[PDB]
């Protein structure tokens, strides 16, 4: 147990008392980075749902971190989101308005609803001023039929026939705006939402690697990682495959385990 | 009723429950501590020598701090608590005046715990009666003696428990400063009043030594045997 | 005030009945000891504050005044500390 | 509770009887009886009609303040069923909850999770010593989006069922009963239908016939989403075709 | 003592989160319902956390969560630390203590 | 100056065919000091599970030691070795629990299913980002040199022994060219059967 | 031996040393309507009776049956209202187990969990223990699971078993019926027989309710399927 | 007596708290728990209690938990009341470990548990713990102990002992058959096989109707296994085949 | 500013300190124990920010205590670090930060000697010999010259003494008298007191 | 930004002597560059034998007024007698040092009769430190004031001078003389010189017109 002098309860909820270590820290000299995903993330509502589209390449500063990342997060069944920012903020955000969907789809008994959404993530965004930082683009299909979403850190959103976020952000809302059709159908939408995520891709430093699609109608959902693969490595010339011994050792530990 | 509530006052003006709680206290086994010149010794009575049962995990005699010490009558939970906040008392005292713990110091705060746990109704009293005793910073001899109630009291020699009255009338009687002068004459008396209240005696007696500048130390049975043997041929030369 | 001693072990210095409030107040309890001990302890408590306060001597009767307003908090204190649930059993002559 | 709790098994809502009963919450049932009044719910494809009986004591009392018809919402209506002030709490709480799930989900509550609320509530009423259940019965009525006309009645002890057609008061087994008769042979339910199969019900029951002041008829339809009071002279029309046919 | 200067600007504000949404429920109440809803309120919460387990024994709050409406509500709250993994417990009798009020 | 770079440290995992490869650097040190050679920064979170971690040490410390607390009530509880995915999630927890104020530490996570034998990797970001990749994960203050000599060198379906080998040589190439980060390197090789720790020579400088 | 002081209370402990208030809980869930729970190799099934009083019952307003997650669901005996807190409480906290470990929560531990929630509810002196108990049910690693959590806190792992009116006599009959090796579809046929057992007079699909929870996960069968079950067991 | 034991806080006129002594008598109540300690190492035997056909068992320890590496406790009492009270135990355990980075001691857990139920007995409004547990474990400054808590809040170290039914002659019998420093695994074995067989009454030991879980230390690390059915099994022939003989040669 | 060293042998830890409390540019005190005696066998050198050092001594040195009157055996030296390490760190990352550096060493009679490292990030380092303040630089690299694992307890003094002369030699500060301790098997011995007049 | 702290001037003085305590102030009110005020005297009487005179921040010298006035009720509720100057002094103190991390700007000089009689002055700072001293000058002008009262109350650097006991009217004469100086050179002074005569008679309030600006 605990060592003399412990009176308060246990306090749930976040810890912030860590803060003056860090106003230590950069007082004796100058913070690390976290991956901001560099991302670009964009969706369109088409004649029977929503298409969203999403990147794979995930970026510590300015080295590439992880050249596969799930960018598009599951909310519902019916409701999908796509994350822009700081990765886990994004990550933890999603995962936990998507259980508070959970419950409250068991508790109604029925499908939820994106406004529900929305709301949801507005209001915890707004709660926490901004400082979860947590670029989202939020489409589904309820009801009340296709609905599209961008919301911003601060828990400012708008519903919009077309959205854009993330660092490429500007490339692909271009492409939407060149070669956007009210009512499209399944495939053109899917082609504009790729056009707009390669666009991103090849114009953004931030963005790269695979696309990444979501094709959400009150008939099916359609989840697909692999879309497509413009960007691939190149070929290996010259082998600097180690053979044994090439590495000296000075201990040796061998512990078998149990099987 | 009256005797139910520990706030209630009794017509006559009494707190019985505290009073049950000195009942309490009573139905425990009887605890003897004397005091002498420089030789500070506690004695407690086991009530049954449990076979198969470690003798270490169920002792009496305690040691709050490296000057004080102390033995209790009563329930066994409510002294370990009540040796735990002591403990922490005296090393919190310790470190915020920096001089090691009076005797006086920790009674004190001992029958303030006792009394104020005695306060409300929602809080049962704790049912142990306490023999603190130990060394002062100048080294001067004492014993003291806490109550249930929370009024704690200096004794040459005392006895709590069962069969107090008795030792205590025997302690009266076989008080004299030339006992109190030889350590090995306090340890006498003290074996010769566990004996008195317990006529098995021999494994039973549960005794601890402290002297000065000298920490709290358990006589093993060997030497509790031996003292023992030293009573029985004085007895037997009479 | 005239000690009670059951025993010839005990000490007879142990049972204290008359103390020092400050240099210029005594007081002597009868009745519940460690009732008197928690008033004895506010009294002296009150005493020093207002020294460091008014760097003045208390007057007797502000003392058994302070010491009267804790001696009346049963079930009328208000408070969310432990108070004095039962009234205090003991009676004090603060003289000084 | 702060007093202290009862001594025999039915002077306390906590303890459990022998059998384990809590007599508590039957005597709450006791209490919606002691209201005095019946009410009336009908539900059919197209419209939801609540009917209770307006009993105006005296002269002196103004009419229009005596009225057991509150709306939660523009769209959820309830009858209360009673003591009046346990009613009005419970009706406040039913308008806060409602304010509430507007505020923080987007969407107007469905009336099914407005009971379950209120009984989750009344559930925690039961199950603590300090608070006492309310002496007193929820209707409420609402047209789903999807599952068209709802009637759910909202009970002390923690049951929020629905129903096609409810009852609560004085009468209730009697009236029950009728409605089951009713229910049995099914007929269009159309809104006046439903509004002549409540009156007539509440009629029957009470062997009375009323006057268009004597009751008081809330109505919410598929075409109309929002709780309406009929006007007396409709209530007096609805009599007047009752009498007719 | 400075730690009683926040070392975060969001720190003062979430670490009060519970205590200030009822303080905003029982302000909102207050205005549009009156005094009586805040009251009651206050009271039926003070009933429900009066019966619990001691301080050095994890709650399960169900009465109270029942209540706030956070019965079927999860927030960060609820998952990053857990109040039953404490990692941190005092003496039993010292926390019923500072409860009490007595300390 | 970074706050990793105050105390270096460099943790690099990779994964084979049916095993798993974990290693890091062994230099403790204030700024530019050196203290100790020895410094552990691979922690055992059960028979086939590794996680080590890169940054400040007493936040290394410290949620090493947070992390077996909540992984030995969790194993306690449910009676079952942990998952590498549940560990991954526990840390990602922890983590984030600390926000605001983060664990200047970055662990990655190596070691085998505890039923399927199936290996795994992942890196955890600041404040509990998970990344899972097939290829190899790693963290400290050379990242640089560890993530191009890891491209350059990796390779599909490795023997456990060459594995080793690989993964020795990519993290003595990338702590030779960092000052805060080297003193010699510890290499854990996972796999079913037995797992072996090697202390790999390199310079002292 | 009235011991009628040790009964009106909770925290009293009676001289014999038994908590009359918990016998007291048990004897409300045996008074409440019958439910049977059968642990199947390919799955388990629970299945209850839904006593409608009059046919003016919405089947679709409430359900005894209730999921608390993709793969765990519960049936009960007794008080209704306590029931569904219970529910509340045991799909948040499932969801809190998925958002910490990212893993869907064994039925184990959230029959652990739920346990503590009763036994915190019945040691504090100023609230009565749920007069409910809750045979919940679960599929984890490829494994059915069958639970049945008592007033008291105290949680048993059943193969089969009844609770509610005639309970034991339901007990009697799954031991002479329930198999090792029994698949389901088959424990569903059981369970409506013991059902008929407790039941007085026909059995409809609106009268009674059935659950089965299998490799896909937890799901209430819908009337037509109970219909089709009921005809081909009779 | 009616009176004195309602609130769990007022005190008889002769010093005694009933409401502590009811729960005593609900651990009576329970079924049978011993545990024995040897050189060798220190075992928990407990009578499993419910034995329903129906009933299956899909963890390891019907009754017996493992505290932490080096601890494990049985339990003889309220179930859920001893969930709770092994919750706590884990907790307490694994918050020593993370402070002083070091097993806990036995001795110190126990006190902790023991404290905690004290606290719970001292203050009004709160039911007492009915739990009685037995405690087996290691340390460095010790080694092999068994401990035994009550309800009220008293602890004790043992070298065989017994909680829940029949506790009196399980406790005479081990008394009668105990070799203080000669007894070891497999005869600690024998005799609780012998005392469980005695007390239970109800028919010969099936080793479904017991558990056996043994502590040791092998290779310098604390082992706790649960013995597996057969192994039971097979010390009850034993110790059948050991009665058989002795009343043969009685003649 | 202020110097701790310490020395970890076979069967012993030599660890010694200056004494030398200065404000400002004066020497308030020159003969400042910077030793705690945390048990019979375990020592805790603390240096650091004025008014942390003491407070945070004590406060560990009666936390000590009190497991020894509590539980009767005194708290092994890994143990001790590690509570050591873990209120430093708590302390740290709260808002009442203590800027201590640390040096705990102690006796084991079963792991045996243990020198520990501590700054006042609360970094916890078990090494065989090492030094905290400004002097560290200067005489670290002597003790890798001259240290041997099987170091005696009087080769040892001697290479404190070198230490020591190189710190009188190049160090800006003058500290003429360090108070040197050992542990042993047999407790805590107080060496002759290093001076240089 | 926001400055909880503004300068209005004025300058307080007091003398002590055998049977009279002087406590003079000016009235001056003077915030910025402008006069808010020529009519408000910086000296308050608290009881018949003591005066006190606040100097600085106006807000503040009013709330530490009416403070002490209150605590001088509340003094006088509980121990049923007025308090005396020295106990006025101590809580003053204990006052000012209770806002010290917010502290209050105010000069403050207790000047009145003690229980023997005699004239007893106390100075003040704004943190809460005082000592009893026979004259001192407090406010805008102190510096200014000082080293006349040092030369001629305290005939310091005055070689071979008789030490002729401090007359109430050479006190009043050199009170007027060093605020007519003060009102001279400095800027914060003038208008007129409120004095204060504290004597076992009572308090005798004086005015004398000074020049304005």
């Amino acid at each position: 147990m605990a060592a003399v002098s412990v009176y308060a309860p246990p306090v749930g909820g976040f810890s912030f008392d860590n803060c003056r270590r860090n106003a230590v820290l950069e007082a004796d000299f100058a913070l690390p980075k976290v991956r901001k995903t560099g991302t670009t993330i964009a969706g369109v509502v088409y004649k029977d749902g929503i298409v969203l589209g999403a990147d794979t390449r995930a970026t510590e500063g300015m080295v590439v971190a992880d050249k596969n990342c799930s960018k598009i997060h599951f909310i519902s069944p019916n409701i999908y989101c796509c994350g822009a920012g700081t990765a886990a903020d994004t990550d933890m955000t999603t995962q936990l308005i998507s259980s508070n969907l959970e419950l409250h789809s068991l508790s109604t008994g029925r499908l939820p609803r994106v406004v529900t959404a929305n709301r949801m993530l507005k209001q915890m965004l707004f709660r926490y001023q901004g400082y979860i930082g947590a670029a989202l683009v939020l489409g589904g299909v309820d009801v009340t039929g296709p609905h599209l979403y961008s919301i911003y850190p601060h828990g400012s959103t708008d519903k919009l026939p077309y959205v854009t976020m993330g660092s490429g952000s500007l490339a692909a809302m271009a492409v939407f705006e060149d070669k956007f059709r009210p009512d499209m159908e399944e495939e053109e939408a899917k082609n504009l939402v790729s056009e707009a995520i390669a666009a991103g891709i090849f114009n953004d430093l931030g963005s790269g690697s695979n696309i990444d699609l979501c094709v959400i109608s009150k008939n099916k959902l359609d989840f697909l990682r692999p879309y497509t693969v413009p960007n691939k490595k190149g070929t290996r010339l010259g082998r600097y495959r180690c053979e044994k011994g090439t590495t000296a050792v000075l201990t040796e530990k061998i512990t078998p385990l149990e099987i | 009723s009256y005797d139910r509530a520990i706030t209630v006052f009794s017509p006559d003006g009494h707190l019985f429950q505290v009073e049950y709680a000195q009942e309490a206290v009573k139905k425990g086994s009887t605890a003897v501590g004397v005091r002498g010149r420089d030789i500070v010794v506690l004695g407690v009575e086991k009530k049954s020598v449990a076979k198969l049962q470690d003798e270490r995990t169920v002792r009496k005699i305690c040691a709050l701090d490296d000057n004080v010490c102390m033995a209790f009558a009563g329930l066994t939970a409510d002294a370990r608590i009540v040796i735990n906040r002591a403990r922490v008392e005296c090393q919190s005292h310790r470190l915020t005046v920096e001089d090691p713990v009076t005797v006086e110091y920790i009674t004190r705060y001992i029958a303030s715990l006792k009394q104020r746990y005695t306060q409300s109704n929602g809080r049962r009293p704790f049912g142990i009666s306490a023999l603190i005793v130990g060394f002062d910073f100048d080294g001067t001899p004492r014993l003291y003696q806490t109550d249930p109630s929370g009024t704690y009291h200096a004794w040459k020699a005392n006895a709590i428990g069962r069969g107090a009255k008795s030792v205590r009338e025997f302690l009266e009687k076989n008080y004299t400063d030339e006992a109190i002068e030889t350590d090995d004459l306090t340890i006498k008396l003290v074996i010769k009043a566990l004996l008195e209240v317990v006529q098995s005696g021999g494994k039973n007696i549960e005794l601890a030594v402290m002297r000065r500048d000298q920490s709290l130390k358990i006589l093993n049975p060997e030497e509790i045997e031996k003292y023992v043997a030293e009573i029985e041929k004085e007895k037997e030369e009479n | 005030v005239e000690k009670r001693i059951t025993s010839p072990l005990m000490e007879p210095s142990s049972i204290e009945k008359i103390v020092e409030i400050d240099a210029h107040i005594g007081c002597a309890m009868s009745g519940l000891i460690a009732d008197a001990k928690t008033l004895i302890d506010k009294a002296r408590v009150e005493t020093q504050n207002h020294w460091f306060t008014y760097n003045e001597t208390m007057t007797v009767e502000s003392v058994t005044q302070a010491v009267s307003n804790l001696a009346l908090q049963f079930g009328e204190e208000d408070a969310d500390p432990g108070a004095m649930s039962r009234p205090f059993g003991v009676a004090l002559l603060f003289g000084g | 509770m702060s007093r202290g709790s009862s001594a025999g098994f039915d002077r306390h809502i906590t303890i459990f009887s022998p059998e384990g009963r809590l007599y508590q919450v039957e005597y709450a049932f006791k209490a919606i009886n002691q209201g005095g009044l019946t009410s009336v719910a009908v539900r059919g494809k197209d419209c939801a009609v609540i009917v209770t009986q307006k009993k105006v004591p005296d002269k002196l009392l103004d009419s229009s303040t005596v009225t057991h018809l509150f709306k939660i919402t523009e769209n959820i209506g309830c009858v209360m069923t009673g003591m009046t002030a346990d009613s009005r709490s419970q009706v406040q709480r039913a308008r806060y909850e409602a304010a509430n799930w507007k505020y923080k989900y987007g969407y107007e509550i469905p009336v099914d999770m407005l009971c379950k609320r209120i009984a989750d509530i009344s559930q925690v009423y039961t199950q603590n010593a300090e608070m006492r259940p309310l002496g007193c019965c929820m209707i409420l009525i609402g047209i789903d989006e999807e599952q068209g006309p709802q009637v759910y009645k909202c009970d002390p002890a923690g049951y929020y069922c629905g129903f096609k057609a409810t009852a609560a008061g004085v009468k209730q087994t009697e009236s029950t009963s009728f409605l089951e008769k009713k229910v049995k042979k099914k007929f269009d339910w159309t809104f006046e239908q439903t509004v002549e199969t409540a009156i007539t019900c509440l009629s029957t029951v009470l062997s009375i016939d009323f006057k268009p002041s004597e009751i008081e008829v809330g109505v919410v339809t598929v075409e109309n989403p929002k709780f309406r009071i009929l006007t007396e002279a409709e209530i007096d029309a609805h009599l007047v075709a009752l009498a007719e046919r | 003592k400075n730690e009683l200067l926040p070392s975060h600007p969001l720190e003062l504000s979430e670490k009060n989160f519970q205590l200030n949404q009822d303080k905003m429920n029982f302000s909102t109440l207050r205005n549009i319902q009156g005094l009586f809803a805040p009251l009651k309120l206050q009271m039926e919460f003070k009933a429900v956390q009066q019966v619990q387990r001691l301080p050095f024994l994890s709650s399960s709050n169900l009465s109270l969560d029942v209540l706030r409406g956070n019965d079927e509500t999860i927030g960060f709250e609820d998952i990053l630390n857990d109040p039953s993994q404490s990692e941190v417990m005092g003496e039993p009798h010292l926390m019923v203590e500072y409860k009490l009020g007595l300390l | 100056m970074s706050i990793m770079s105050y105390n270096g440290g460099a943790v690099m995992a990779m994964k084979g065919k049916n095993c798993v490869a974990i290693a890091a650097d062994r230099r403790f040190g204030i700024q530019a000091q050196m203290v100790t050679t020895d410094f552990q920064k691979i922690f055992p979170m059960g028979d086939r599970l590794y996680i080590g971690l890169a940054g400040l040490a007493t936040d290394v410390q410290t949620v090493a030691q947070r992390l077996k607390f909540r992984l030995n009530l969790y194993e306690l509880k449910e009676g079952r070795q942990i998952k590498p995915y549940t560990l991954m999630s526990m840390v990602a927890n922890l983590l984030y629990e600390k926000r605001f104020g983060p664990y200047y530490t970055e662990p990655v996570i190596a070691g085998l299913d505890p039923k399927t034998f199936k290996p795994f990797i992942c890196s955890l970001d600041l404040i509990g980002c998970p990344m899972v990749t097939d290829d190899f994960v790693v963290s400290g203050t050379c990242a640089e040199q560890m993530y191009g000599m890891c491209e350059s060198l990796w390779e599909p379906n490795m023997d456990p022994d060459h594995l080793f080998e690989t993964i020795s040589q990519a993290m003595l190439n990338a702590v030779d060219r960092d000052a805060v980060s080297g003193m010699g390197v510890i290499v854990h090789i996972i796999e079913k059967d037995k797992i072996t720790t090697r202390t790999l020579k390199a310079r002292m400088d | 031996m009235a011991e009628r002081g040790y009964s009106f209370s909770l925290t009293t402990f009676s001289p014999s040393g038994k908590l009359v208030q918990i016998e007291y809980a048990l004897a409300a869930v045996a008074g409440g309507a019958p439910s049977v729970g059968i642990k199947a190799a390919n799955g388990v099934v629970l299945a209850t009776e839904k006593k409608q009083k009059s046919i003016l019952y919405d089947e679709r307003s409430v359900h005894k049956v209730e999921p608390i997650t993709k793969h765990i669901g519960l049936v009960y005996s007794g008080m209704g209202p306590d029931y569904r807190v219970l529910v509340h409480r045991a799909r948040k906290l499932a969801q809190q187990y998925y958002l910490v470990y990212q893993e869907p929560i064994p039925t184990a531990q959230l029959v652990q969990r739920v346990a503590s929630v009763m036994q915190e509810y019945t040691q504090s002196g100023g609230v009565r223990p749920f007069g409910v108990s809750l045979l919940i049910c679960g599929w984890n690693e490829g494994r059915p699971y069958l639970f049945q959590s008592d007033p008291s806190g105290a949680y048993f792992a059943w193969k089969a078993t009844a609770m509610g009116k005639n309970y034991v006599n339901g007990k009697t009959f799954l031991e002479k019926r329930y198999n090792e090796d029994l698949e389901l579809e088959d424990a569903i046929h059981t369970a409506i027989l013991t059902l008929k057992e407790s039941f007085e007079g026909q059995m409809t699909e609106d009268n009674i309710e059935v659950g089965i929870c299998n490799e896909a996960g937890f799901r209430r069968l819908t009337p037509t399927e109970v219909k089709d079950y009921l005809a081909a067991i009779a | 007596s009616r009176r004195y034991d309602s609130r769990t806080t007022i005190f008889s006129p002769e010093g005694r708290l009933y409401q502590v002594e009811y729960a005593m008598e609900a651990i009576g109540h329970a079924g049978t728990c011993l545990g024995i300690l040897a050189n060798d190492g220190v075992l928990l035997a407990a009578e499993r209690r419910n034995i329903h056909k129906l009933l299956d068992e899909v963890f390891f320890s019907e009754k017996i938990y493992k505290l932490n590496e080096d601890m494990a406790c049985s339990v003889a009492g309220i179930t859920s009341d001893a969930n709770v009270l092994t919750n706590e135990l884990r907790l307490i355990a694994q918050r020593y470990l993370l402070q002083y980075q070091e097993p806990i001691p036995c001795e110190q857990l126990v006190t902790a548990l023991c404290d905690i139920k004290q606290a719970y007995t001292q203050f009004g409004g709160k039911r007492p713990f009915g739990v009685s547990l037995l405690y087996i474990g290691w340390d460095k400054h010790y080694g092999f102990q068994l401990y035994q808590s009550d309800p009220s809040g008293n602890y004790g170290g043992w070298k065989a002992t017994c909680i829940g039914n029949n506790s009196a002659a399980a406790v005479s019998m081990l008394k009668q058959d105990y070799k203080e420093g000669e007894m070891t695994l497999k005869s600690a074995l024998a005799l609780a096989i012998k005392v469980l067989n005695k007390t239970m009454d109800v028919s010969k030991l099936s080793a479904e109707k017991v558990e056996i879980a043994t502590l040791t230390r092998e290779n310098g690390k604390t082992v706790i296994r649960v013995l597996k059915q057969k192994e039971v099994e097979q010390l009850i022939k034993k110790h059948e085949e050991e009665e058989a003989k002795a009343e043969r040669e009685k003649k | 500013m202020e110097y701790l060293i310490g020395i970890q042998g076979p069967d012993y830890v030599l660890v010694a300190s200056d004494r030398v409390a200065a404000s400002n540019i004066v020497q308030m005190k020159d003969d400042h124990d910077k030793m705690f005696k945390m048990s019979e066998k375990i020592l805790l050198l603390c240096v650091g920010e004025a008014g942390d050092t003491v407070q945070f001594a004590e406060y560990i040195q009666k936390n000590v205590q009190l497991y020894k009157m509590r539980n009767g055996y005194e708290l092994s030296p890994t143990a001790a670090a590690n509570f050591t390490r873990r209120n430093l760190a708590d302390c740290l990352r709260s808002r009442t930060p203590y800027h201590v550096n640390l040096l705990l060493a102690g006796y084991d009679e079963h792991e045996g000697p243990a020198l520990y490292y501590m700054d006042y990030l609360a970094a916890l380092a078990k090494a065989p010999f090492a030094a905290h303040g400004y002097g560290a630089f200067l005489t670290l690299s002597i003790l890798d010259r001259y240290y041997t694992p099987t170091i005696s307890r009087e080769r040892a003094v001697e290479l404190l003494r070198k230490c020591l002369e190189e710190l009188q030699k190049r160090f800006i500060l003058n500290l003429p008298t360090f108070s040197v301790r050992i542990i042993d098997k047999n407790g805590i011995h107080d060496l002759d007191n290093i001076s240089f007049p | 930004r926001f400055s909880p702290y503004v300068f209005n001037g004025g300058t307080i003085l007091a003398i002590a002597g055998e049977d009279f305590a002087i406590v003079a102030s000016d009235t001056r009110l003077s915030e910025g560059f402008s006069i808010h005020t020529r009519d408000s005297p910086k000296c308050y009487k608290l009881t018949d034998k003591t005066v006190i005179g606040c100097s600085g921040f106006h807000g503040d010298c009013l709330t530490l007024t009416k403070i002490i006035e209150a605590r001088l009720k509340m003094y006088k509720h509980s121990n049923n007698k007025a308090m005396t100057t020295g106990a006025i002094a101590a809580m003053l103190s204990t006052i000012l040092y209770s806002r010290r991390f917010f502290p209050y700007y105010v000069y403050n000089i207790i000047g009145g009769l003690d229980e023997e009689g005699k004239g007893a002055v106390y100075s003040f700072d704004p943190v809460g430190s005082y000592q009893r001293d026979s004259f001192k000058a407090g406010g805008s002008a102190s510096a200014m004031l000082q080293p006349l009262l040092d030369n001629q109350v305290g005939f310091k650097n005055m070689q071979n001078v008789e030490h002729v006991p401090l007359s109430l009217d050479r006190a009043m004469r050199l009170v007027k003389d060093v605020f007519i100086s003060a009102a001279e050179r400095d800027v914060y002074t003038g208008d007129a010189l409120r004095i204060c005569i504290v004597t076992k008679e009572g308090i005798r309030e004086e005015t004398v017109s000074l020049r304005k600006d």
